[PDB]
């Protein structure tokens, strides 16, 4: 029980680390107008997948 | 000729924020963005733009929200372009110099967030959080725009207005 | 002058698709290919034009084909660029701001696709295909071309025509 639980406890740290990367690299790209530049579109997935 | 256009883009494009029946900031259509600083606390006084989702950051101090359908056509128009000379405001004139915008007579009060600096030909430039009393002067800490990043300037001593 | 001559090539370079006895779409002459809506449904009044083979791709919405040679003369001149501003239509001027074409009347209605926008010199920059109720005015969804490739412009809530 207590591995199970340390292994569920990091991977979950690992996945939210990864989710608040993604957020913090894509979120100044919504507060312009601008393009999401497709090469880091490609790489970092984001809710817009065909509008802006 | 420019104040009455400027008016009319303002009116258009303005609203104010309600929180507690006292006014604390204004929320602006930027192309085709809601705007509003982060710090500022309160609901637009509007049924549309309420419920919108709004992104927050507090690195900027901005949120930003996708402005809906019908209200596109009543938002203002942008630019990154900055270069040195004056530029107009809903309570003056301001003048920007050496990277820097400065109040000429720092007529500035708290719960006026959220105001657009408007270019010469009626464009949005930067939209101000708040101003840091430079003696008779008062400059500007306010968040503009590169091409496409964002970009937060805060002098010195700069107080949330 | 210049509504006079965009009229005239737009009777010259413009042929009625009609179903069920009433027209729908127009397909319109550029260049040396003949392009019409794919959305669109009906047959081309024209004998020579209806037997062609029309290459269709659903990415894009149109459709595609080679001109006979003694309709060669009877096409308009194309290009690739655009300079912000105001352009010819047949129902008005439209304006183009910020990477979008706009209706200043906002009187969009079905059965108008495919009809040209065209230019101060009359070349073609665009084709019709619907437009987005931007409350007074309307985003029109546009099919243009680049230097070398085809692009479609949709904005969000637009209709097909």
């Amino acid at each position: 029980v207590g591995m199970s639980l340390l292994a569920l406890i990091s991977i979950f740290a690992s996945c939210y680390m990864l989710v608040a990367a993604r957020s913090k690299c894509l979120t100044p790209y919504a507060l312009t107008p601008g393009a999401a530049v497709p090469w880091t579109l490609g790489i970092l997935c984001c809710a817009p997948r065909a509008h802006a | 000729k420019r104040e009455r256009m400027c008016m009319k883009i303002e009116n258009d494009c303005i609203f104010e924020v309600k929180h507690e029946g006292k006014v604390t900031g204004y929320a602006c259509l930027v192309g085709d963005k809601v705007m509003k600083p982060a710090h500022v606390k309160g609901v637009i006084d509007n049924a549309d733009l309420a419920k919108l989702a709004f992104k927050k950051s507090s690195k900027y101090d901005l949120e930003c929200a996708q402005i809906p359908v019908h209200m596109r056509s009543d938002a203002s128009k942008y630019t990154h372009e900055k270069p040195e000379g004056h530029y107009n405001w809903h309570h003056g004139a301001v003048q920007y110099s050496g990277g820097r915008f400065t109040i000429p007579t720092g007529a500035g009060k708290p719960g006026d967030s959220g105001r657009p600096i408007f270019d010469n030909k009626g464009r949005v430039v930067a939209i101000v959080l708040g101003g840091a009393n430079e003696g008779s002067r008062t400059a500007l800490s306010v968040v503009t725009w590169n091409k496409d990043m964002v970009t937060r300037v805060t002098p010195e001593g700069s107080e949330e207005w």
